[PDB]
């Protein structure tokens, strides 16, 4: 009963640029959000939890903001290794359910 | 600390296949919540079903109506079962670990298993004649 | 050194109240007219170690409180967890800490649980049911010095500290710069006679 | 079958015409008006202020441990307070800690950094969770923490709090390490002299007011519920109620869970006796746990319901009788203008007559009814 709409389908920037990832919650999700970086053939790796807290070991450039139904993730000083697929997952405690977003592809312009 | 998947191979449509994840370095305590995340080749991810060790009950996704079964066979094994396999089941299946905790709120007391921290490599399941 | 007990040692089986009702309970009582062991501590003389065996009844009559504590434990020599009761004028000490003590430990004139609270005759009943250590006591003064009198009296409950440690032995502490009695309780049935105020006034085996 | 007492008589008699007489139709019952749960006063309380309101806190590697037992642990004030940034309970819900008892509760207090607060939970990883404090996966309890920048942060750096960086093996759950020995991270041995491959495993947090939220000190206390074979020592405060007397109320006194109407009693308990009993092993009086007094209980009033009617051919008017019920409690028949009282019970629908005539319909207890002009 929950849909995580992720726009745009892809984001691009040169080395050192800034790319934003817009995730919308169809119904209110409050503070149970996470961001994940996934490369082809490798399991999703947690970047942000709580939508505002940095996971231990991740660089500070992986920043997340937002609450309620508007969820955001900005990357600063883009690296060559940042080219991957990013997803937003909101946990709805009302139905004890997990719903994933469509996905966002990162391209390093050169 | 480590999660490994097994049981994926090429299966004809209409039959059933079992998928197994093994707990190594930790035990399936009541504080952990186990779920399945499936993504299609070149597509997004989705939650298949979840089991709460605290209550002993299991939640299933809307798109499945009795087609999915979860059973924790032992302290280090939790099994998955998909019946009536079709082309829509051709995807890669992952299993990860979550934590369940309680917080006092105005309406009452709610259970939180919000994000997913550590995962497993995953096993590709292919359904074809 | 044996002496014959005289219809003493009855105690309330439970905290309930009953008014002029004769209620019979199959409870771990002290058998009537049982030859209870007599011990001495004056003059040398020391305290030997006794077993527990599902309950021990204690009744020491003292002048200057020579008895100063109790020992309970399977090993009671720091090998495993064991109960320890120490009675002081300031307060009451209960320790589980594994402690090493000699064969004849004299008092000069890890811990899992704790608690802080011949005219005299401090009666006691020691029993552990469902892991709860219940001690019942009565302090009726006695004038005649021959032995325990032919009289009926109950032992009011005092403490229900949780212990959980299985107890198979028992030792008595003394004071060094004095006779104490021990009767082993046996599961029997008594027809306890409750008074119109709810106090046990007599009993029959 | 439920319109008027004559109709209730017809249904039981399975006949349209009811002969003159007194017929039992149903059973009167007084339902419990409310529910009361009275338990002994808190009196001695668990001194959680000794740990929470402690003046000084220990280091994370030297985390203090306090044993809490033989007291009532009030938790309403704990999770209601908004001074706490973190309040997470694992394996139990905040409501039931006031309803469930445990043999021992451990208060484990220390000071860590802001970004290390997430590390105290089952299945957590990090330097603290591996070399300073490890929690079991089956942990039962709660982890609480609150910001302490105004106290544990000092201008220029407060270095009184230390943490372990290196350890050969992961710390076992509920284990402490005060080794403070020169750790070895290379094949070269050592003799307790700092050198190229000889390191001190202890480093001190730099707590300064200008530091960020993730770099600010955070006092953390971990409460560990645990149940063994030995009976529980700490029971949560069962919700006290207002005592209600002379009104039929469901009551729960330390687990009696009985039903009846309580009135102030006369019998004297001994101080060690908690609740009375009758001959038939039925609870009869209860000592009030909050204040030492005696309350005699009596069962909720009930009795047979009879319909005293003449022949249905003679008349349709009827009079109901409620045996062994006081007339005041009856209303809990529509002809309530006249309510006579007799030893038999409350007779509604008839009027007492001072004159005496020969009896045909026996009401009970010497009184008898009859149709009359
Ligand atoms: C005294 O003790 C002896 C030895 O145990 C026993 O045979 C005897 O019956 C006892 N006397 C009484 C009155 O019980
Ligand atoms: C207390 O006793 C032993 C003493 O060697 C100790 O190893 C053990 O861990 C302790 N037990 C408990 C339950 O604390
Ligand atoms: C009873 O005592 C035995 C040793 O004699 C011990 O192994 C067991 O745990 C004890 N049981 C209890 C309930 O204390
Ligand atoms: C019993 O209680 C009554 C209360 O009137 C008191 O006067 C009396 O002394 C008590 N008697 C005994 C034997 O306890
Ligand atoms: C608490 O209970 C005691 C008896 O244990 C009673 O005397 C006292 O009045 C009670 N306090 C309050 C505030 O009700
Ligand atoms: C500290 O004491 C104050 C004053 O009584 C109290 O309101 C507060 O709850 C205490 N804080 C704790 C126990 O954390
Ligand atoms: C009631 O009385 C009338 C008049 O005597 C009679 O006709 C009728 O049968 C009676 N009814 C019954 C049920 O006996
Ligand atoms: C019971 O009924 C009698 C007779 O009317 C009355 O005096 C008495 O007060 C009643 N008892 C109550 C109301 O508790
Ligand atoms: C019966 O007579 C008494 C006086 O003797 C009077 O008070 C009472 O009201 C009468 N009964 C009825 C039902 O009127």
């Amino acid at each position: 009963d929950i849909v995580m709409t992720q726009t745009p389908a892809s984001v691009e920037a040169a080395v050192g640029g800034t790319v934003t990832i817009k995730c919308q919650a169809s119904q209110s999700i409050s503070k149970y959000l996470a961001w994940y970086q996934q490369k082809p053939g490798q399991p999703p790796k947690l970047l942000i939890f709580e939508a505002s807290t940095l996971e231990s070991g991740v660089p500070s450039r992986f920043k997340g903001r937002g609450s309620g139904t508007e969820f955001t993730l900005t990357i600063s000083d883009l690296e060559c290794a940042d080219a991957a697929t990013y997803y937003c997952q909101g946990y709805y405690y009302s139905s004890h359910s997990y719903v994933f977003g469509g996905g966002t592809e990162v391209v390093v312009k050169r | 600390q480590s999660l490994e998947e097994s049981g994926g191979d090429l299966v004809k449509p209409g039959t059933s296949l079992t998928l197994t994840c093994t707990a190594s370095g930790f035990s399936f305590s009541h504080n952990y919540v186990m779920c399945w995340v499936r993504q299609a080749p070149g597509k997004g991810l989705e939650c298949v079903a979840c089991i709460y060790f605290g209550f002993g009950d299991t939640y299933y996704a809307s798109w499945a109506k009795g087609r999915i079964t979860i059973s924790k066979t032992s302290s280090t094994t939790v099994t998955l079962q998909m019946t009536s396999l079709t082309a829509a089941d051709t995807a890669t299946y992952f299993c990860a670990r979550a934590l369940g905790y309680y917080i006092y709120g105005d309406a009452g007391d709610i259970y939180i298993a919000d994000y997913f921290k550590l995962w497993g490599p995953g096993t590709l399941v292919t359904v074809s004649s | 050194a044996y002496t014959n007990s005289f219809t003493r040692g009855v105690y309330y089986p439970d905290k309930v109240f009953r008014s002029s009702v004769l209620h019979s309970t199959q409870d771990l009582f002290l058998p009537f007219f049982s030859n209870v062991t007599w011990f001495h501590a004056i003059h040398r003389f020391d305290n030997p170690v006794l077993p527990f065996n599902d309950g021990v009844y204690f009744a020491s009559t003292e002048k200057s409180n020579i008895i100063r504590g109790w020992i309970f434990g399977t090993t009671l020599d720091s090998k495993t967890q064991s109960l320890l009761i120490v009675n002081n004028a300031t307060n009451v000490v209960i320790k589980v800490c594994e402690f090493q003590f000699c064969n004849d430990p004299f008092l000069g004139v890890n811990c899992t649980f704790e608690y802080v609270s011949f005219k005299n005759l401090r009666e006691f009943v020691f029993k552990n049911i469902d892991g709860y250590f219940k001690i019942y006591s009565k302090h009726t003064p006695i004038n005649l010095v021959r032995d325990l009198p032919q009289g009926f009296s109950a032992l009011e409950p005092l403490v229900d500290l949780p212990i959980g440690i299985n107890i198979t032995r028992f030792q008595t502490l003394l004071a060094l710069h004095a006779a104490y009695y021990v009767g082993y309780l046996q599961p029997r049935t008594f027809l306890l006679k409750y008074n119109e105020n709810g106090t046990i006034t007599d009993a029959v085996d | 079958c439920a319109l008027d007492p004559l109709s209730e008589t017809k249904c039981t008699l399975k006949s349209f015409t009811v002969e003159k007489g007194i017929y039992q139709t149903s059973n009167f019952r007084v339902q419990p008006t409310e529910s009361i749960v009275r338990f002994p006063n808190i009196t001695n309380l668990c001194p959680f202020g000794e740990v929470f309101n402690a003046t000084r806190f220990a280091s994370v590697y030297a985390w203090n441990r306090k044993r809490i037992s033989n007291c009532v642990a009030d938790y309403s004030v704990l999770y209601n307070s908004a001074s706490f940034s973190t309040f997470k309970c694992y394996g139990v819900s905040p409501t039931k800690l006031n309803d469930l008892c445990f043999t021992n509760v451990y208060a484990d207090s220390f000071v860590i950094r802001g970004d290390e607060v997430r590390q105290i939970a089952p299945g957590q990883t990090g330097k603290i969770a591996d070399y300073n404090y490890k929690l079991p996966d089956d942990f039962t309890g709660c982890v609480i923490a609150w910001n302490s920048n105004n106290l544990d942060s000092k201008v220029g750096g407060n270095y009184n709090y230390l943490y372990r960086l290196f350890r050969k093996s992961n710390l076992k759950p509920f284990e402490r390490d005060i080794s403070t020995e020169i750790y070895q991270a290379g094949s070269t041995p050592c003799n307790g002299v700092e050198g190229f491959n000889c390191y001190f495993p202890l480093q001190s947090y730099g707590f300064q007011p200008t530091n960020g939220v993730g770099y600010q000190p955070y006092r953390v206390v971990v409460l560990s519920f645990e149940l063994l074979h030995a009976p529980a020592t700490v029971c949560g405060p069962k919700k006290s109620t207002n005592l209600v007397k002379n009104k039929c109320v469901n009551f729960n006194f330390n687990g009696l869970t009985g039903t009846g109407v309580l009135t102030e009693s006369n019998k004297k308990f001994l101080p060690f006796q908690q609740f009375g009993r009758d001959i038939a092993d039925t609870t009869d009086a209860v000592r009030d746990p909050q204040t030492l007094e005696i309350l005699d209980i009596t069962p909720c009033s009930f009795g047979g319901v009879s319909v005293i009617t003449p022949g249905t051919n003679t008349s349709n008017q009827v009079a109901v009788l409620y045996q062994d019920v006081n007339c005041t409690e009856v209303p809990v028949y529509s002809t309530g203008s006249n309510v006579f009282q007799t030893r038999a019970g409350c007779l509604i629908g008839a009027e007492h007559v001072n004159n005496s005539y020969e009896c045909d319909i026996p009401i009970g207890a010497g009184i008898c009814a009859s149709y009359q002009t």
